[PDB]
């Protein structure tokens, strides 16, 4: 069975989001709020397919992703340290846990000094 | 923007 009919009873937004990730999309709390604000806590099939379209984010690219990290790179050198990126990722936005942030940073590189453009390029795939 | 990065990091968690 498909990802929607496995858990349907309507499907909980939170589970729709997980399915979106398995399909290679990247929903944020903004998309969850949008889909909630017009269809409630649970979506019909048709509502859920709108949500997936909502989660395509075809404006996602390296130069859009790096904006916040650039703010912290004063001399626009191109790098930030793991711990810098961890603090950023765990304080602002839809904050990750320390563990989640470190796991992403460790998977991408074994060095402390991280090219955040290449890190943003890599997490897009 | 940072939220876009975080959304893709969570995407990356699931296999």
């Amino acid at each position: 069975k498909d990802m929607f009919n496995t858990k349907s009873s309507k499907l909980r937004i939170e589970d729709a989001s997980h399915n979106a990730r398995k399909l290679g999309l990247a929903p944020s709390s903004t998309d969850e709020k949008k889909i909630r604000d017009l269809y409630g806590d649970s979506l019909t099939y048709e509502q859920y397919l709108e949500y997936l379209t909502m989660c395509v984010h075809d404006r996602d690219n390296m130069e859009e992703l790096i904006k916040m990290f650039s703010h912290f790179d004063n001399n626009s050198s191109g790098f930030l340290t793991k711990n810098q990126m961890k603090n950023i990722l765990t304080t602002w936005g839809d904050a990750l846990t320390e563990q989640e942030a470190n796991d992403a940073l460790n998977a991408f590189s074994s060095e402390d000094r991280i090219n955040y453009k290449l890190f943003c390029e890599d997490i897009l795939s | 923007s940072l939220m876009r990065v975080q959304a893709h990091i969570r995407k990356r968690m699931v296999a």
